[PDB]
């Protein structure tokens, strides 16, 4: 493909399905003489990661921390440099564009989360700074220091537009309101535990959302509730992602190189170690609920069947 | 001119960034040695056995590119102080391996954070990397003014900040760094990184760094100001801190993004330029007394050791302190003699430790300014400095100065003086012994005579400082006690330094000595209220002295003799650092010792705890009689 980089760079960061059934890919070069990231499109997944295969390509100024979809065509990305970076699809979806790159953040930029409103989005970092993103105008709204270390994870509510969560290694899982004078609210257990990594509200359940550990435990987790928790992983829990069934399953992954798929009670249905390395991101197929794709360090995109 | 690093924690590929860094007008650059997400494995498999390199390559710069323009930084995710065993000990192996890289570099410093109050396995690792070979790269250690956790923001609505002023809780992130270098017994590879934030604390809370060894300061582009043209400035309060680090000569460190967009990035480099220029230029004292900041010095001896010629050279380049002897013989000389008598009644004067001459050539500038008649002696023990003077008497002085050879105790004169002019005087006033100089002098002085000076009185002052702790410790030399450096005092021009509490007095002597039993020994008990949280290292000396009347010469700060640089302050350090709290009193002992061969001082702290007693019998340090 032109306008697309010879080989993307060996450590996978993120995979995300499109509607359609597209897979977006993020990657990032984290040793060797240079450090950058990439972004792919694949119509066809199973061809993944093979560049020579991809709908589109392009390379970014530096790594991807994280990404997500913006809509339909739009890439919104947390990168290295300290920016969050807006990349579109062209008309043709053959290539991939830079729509803005604003440097806002003093360090890495960790993630990043489209709030439902579709025209928003919040980014955490390491400068512990949490920012509210107006993707129009392109500019920060808020900059908001609640925490007091550098940020793991945001997390956007799936419909209230001013809702979103925030996990750092300060022991702080904040919940988050704009509408509220004072934005954030600090919830989960009264009493400290592992440092939280990962954050998934429930697809369904407005109050509801799990979060996993820095010591492998996923604890599931009612707000307006008044706590259930499993050791899944023998390390971090890196990410978690509720499969698209109407009764949804919880892709559970870390840096044990395993992924899981638990039930609604935490409780396992399936595991794979077909990863070497660290399981990076996990995205569930749109066209067949029971596929599974997670990506990795090891640069393989594994396509898991998942028993439903 | 000053110098400046900027700080990054993204480098996609090294030979740009440099270059881009260098032009903005950068000296060196912080930045990762691997990549800041690269987290690895060291024990469970698969992710132990990740191929590829681990970083990047040592060729991509050259030998003195990494010597000198290349500072490291800890990965992030390294914490060997967490909770987690597994992430304990992939933090130590890998903490190990980027300290290692840093050394195989050979990089000048290395950067790791002190963010937490609790740092001591990071503290261990660290101690066990500086003593796996010798080596002399630095490690500054990050740490804040202001704790993360006490500036946040106030947005947690169940969770609200502290609005109740906590004097030692502001005060937290100094512990956090003194108990970890207490934990790396005072490396002297291991400085301060003072982290800057936007929001300064309270005065007491900077005053803590007072004698820390700060080596940089980091200055976020988030604390900048903006001014009308939009060019980043700082506060009033920020300008005065920079200021006052200048002083220290700390090298600036830039992080953060642009926040001045519609500027250029080196902006925030110019304006610490534009400061540095336009603070007070050096005053006559920082101009002469340049490269002995924190030097140590052992205390002359002119009376047991004979001085060298470019000793006497430096002793001479001072003119305020020999215009302030003139002005004293000058005003001694009208009392002494009436207008009327002026042409009959000369006057003998007599100078007790010559030298090369300058109080001799004082003492003739004075008798004419003061148009009176003198006889002069110049009495010197140094033969060495005999030459000087009676050359000086063959050619220019002529009959009018006897140059007299011998010690001042055992001289036989023959007439007694009118005047007696004397500068026998150390950092510590009578640390040279002039008091027993001077007591054998006195019988062919004048029932009605004068001594220059005729009085003199040494000043304590209780001090912070662990860089200079950490130099009087670095004196251990072979074939003597292990801790005798801790018992004798030096001559230092203190810099990097806190004071305690204000100066006191401690000895004082007068001359002539009219008492009938002369006793120079002398036992002192001072206390020093202290209104900081603090670390007590040792004491500062001075001292005043009364050449005559109004005419003194004085090194204590408070009433400091301007210009005048001829003597730097002196050290008593002790053996062990001693903590202080707010209000508490700290108690000082020196006593002023002596035999017929030897003299010496003796020192101990009684509160807010003992010390033990330094320098018993001057078992470290006499002065020679
Ligand atoms: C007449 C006289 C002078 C004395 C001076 C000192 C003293 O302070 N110093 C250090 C010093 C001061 C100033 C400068 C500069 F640069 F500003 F000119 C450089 N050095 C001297 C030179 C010293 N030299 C080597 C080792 C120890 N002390 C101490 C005791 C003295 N006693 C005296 N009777
Ligand atoms: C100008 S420094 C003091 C001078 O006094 C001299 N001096 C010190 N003690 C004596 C003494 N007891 N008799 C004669 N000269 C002395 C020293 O040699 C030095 O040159």
């Amino acid at each position: 493909p032109p306008n697309a980089p010879a080989c993307m760079e060996r450590q996978l960061e993120a995979a995300r399905y499109r509607s359609d059934g597209a897979l977006l890919l993020g990657a990032s070069s984290l040793s060797g003489r240079c450090w950058a990231g990439s972004l792919w499109l694949f119509k066809d997944p199973c061809a993944a990661p093979n560049e020579g295969f991809c709908s589109a390509g392009v390379q970014t100024e530096a790594g991807v921390a994280d990404l997500t979809w913006v809509g339909e065509r739009g890439i919104l990305v947390a990168s290295d440099s300290g920016a969050v970076e807006l990349w579109e699809l062209d008309e043709n979806e053959t290539l991939i564009v830079s729509k803005f790159c604003k440097y806002e953040h003093d360090d890495i930029v960790s993630t990043v989360s489209v709030l439902s409103s579709g025209t928003q989005a919040v980014s955490g970092s390491k400068d512990i700074c949490i920012k509210v993103w107006d993707l129009a105008q392109q500019v920060v709204l808020s900059s908001y220091r609640a925490h007091a270390a550098q940020v793991t994870c945001v997390a956007a509510s799936p419909h209230k537009d001013s809702v979103f969560l925030s996990c750092s290694e300060d022991n702080r899982i904040l919940l988050w309101d704009t509408r509220c004078p004072k934005p954030a609210s600090q919830i989960g257990c009264s009493a400290p535990g592992y440092l939280p990594t990962s954050l998934a509200w429930h697809p369904q359940q407005s109050e509801v959302f799990v979060f996993g550990d820095e010591n492998g435990t996923v604890s599931l987790v009612d707000t307006k509730s008044t706590v259930l928790s499993s050791a899944v992983h023998s390390q971090c829990v890196t990410g978690l992602v509720f499969s698209p069934h109407s009764v949804p399953f919880l892709a559970s992954l870390s840096e044990d190189c395993s992924l899981a798929v638990l039930d609604s009670s935490l409780s396992e249905l399936f595991r794979s170690q077909a990863h070497r390395d660290f399981v990076r991101d996990a995205t569930w197929s749109p066209l067949n609920h029971s596929l599974l794709t997670t990506v990795g360090w090891d640069h393989q995109v594994v396509h898991h069947v998942v028993p439903t | 001119r000053v110098s400046s690093g900027r700080d990054l924690n993204c480098v996609p590929e090294i030979a740009d960034t440099l270059g881009a860094v260098a032009k903005q007008g950068f000296d060196f650059l912080c930045m990762p040695v691997f990549h800041p997400r690269f987290k690895r494995e060291f024990i469970q498999e698969p992710a132990k056995n990740r191929p590829g390199p681990q970083t990047r390559s040592d060729l991509l710069l050259s030998g003195r590119d990494w010597n000198t323009l290349i500072v490291g930084k800890l990965s992030p995710w390294i914490r060997p102080d967490s909770k987690v065993e597994k992430i304990r000990r992939n933090s130590e192996a890998a903490m190990l391996q980027e300290l290692n890289f840093g050394a195989y570099l050979g990089l000048p410093a290395f950067l790791l954070p002190l963010n937490q109050e609790d740092n001591t396995n990071l503290a261990r690792v660290l101690t066990n990397h500086i003593h796996t070979g010798h080596h002399s790269s630095m490690f500054w250690m990050r740490v804040p003014l202001v704790a993360p956790e006490d500036l946040r923001d106030d947005i947690i609505e169940n969770a609200p900040t502290t609005h109740t002023e906590e004097y030692s809780g502001e005060e937290k992130t100094w512990m956090w760094w003194h108990n970890f270098r207490t934990l790396c017994d005072y490396s002297k590879r291991i400085a301060v990184a003072l982290e800057i934030g936007a929001d300064l604390p309270s005065n007491h809370v900077i005053d803590r760094w007072l004698g820390e060894p700060i080596k940089a300061a980091i200055l976020p582009t988030s604390i900048f100001l903006t001014n009308k043209k939009g060019f980043p400035v700082l506060s009033k309060m920020h300008q005065r801190l920079i200021f006052r680090l200048l002083k220290l000569e700390v090298q600036f460190i830039i992080t953060g993004t642009n926040h001045h967009s519609e500027k250029e990035f080196c902006s925030y480099l110019q304006y610490l330029e534009y400061l540095s220029q336009n603070r007070p230029p050096p005053n006559a004292y920082e101009l002469f007394a340049k490269g002995y900041e924190d030097y140590l010095q052992s205390p002359l001896q002119p009376l047991m050791d004979n001085l060298e010629s470019q000793t006497y050279e430096v002793f001479e380049k001072d003119p305020i302190k020999y215009s302030q002897y003139q002005q004293a013989i000058y005003k001694c000389l009208l009392d002494r003699v009436p207008e009327e008598e002026k042409d009959t009644n000369v006057q003998v004067l007599m100078v007790l430790g010559a030298g090369r001459g300058p109080l001799v050539n004082a003492s003739l500038r004075a008798a004419k300014q003061a148009d009176r008649r003198i006889k002069l002696y110049a009495v010197e023990k140094n033969p060495n400095a005999v030459v000087t003077l009676e050359n000086w008497q063959f050619e220019e002085w002529g009959s009018q100065v006897t140059v007299v050879s011998s010690d001042m105790r055992e001289w036989v004169a023959p007439e007694k003086a009118d005047i007696i002019v004397s500068e026998l005087l150390g950092s510590f006033a009578d640390n040279e012994l002039s008091p027993e100089c001077l007591d054998g002098a006195q019988h062919f002085l004048k029932d009605d005579g004068v001594s220059i000076p005729g009085e003199y009185t040494s000043f304590l002052a209780p001090i912070s400082s662990s860089k200079l702790y950490n130099e009087v410790r670095a004196c251990r030399e072979k074939d003597r006690d292990p801790e005798a450096q801790f018992e004798m005092p030096y001559v230092v021009r203190l810099h990097n330094f806190h004071q305690l509490s204000a100066p006191q007095p401690c000895f004082t002597f007068s001359h002539p000595n009219r008492d009938p039993m002369i006793d120079n020994n002398r036992y002192c008990t001072l206390e020093f209220p202290v209104e900081v949280n603090t670390v007590l290292h040792g004491f500062a000396g001075y001292f005043e002295t009364v050449l005559y009347q109004d005419i003194t010469l004085s090194i204590r700060p408070e009433t400091h003799s301007p210009g005048m640089f001829s003597w730097f302050p002196i050290l008593f350090p002790i053996k062990q650092p001693i903590t202080v709290r707010e209000g508490q009193t700290i108690c000082v002992r020196f006593w002023r010792c002596s035999n017929s061969k030897k003299v010496w001082y003796e020192w101990a702290v009684t509160a807010p705890v003992c010390s033990a007693i330094h320098n018993p019998t001057g078992r470290s340090y006499t002065i020679g009689l």
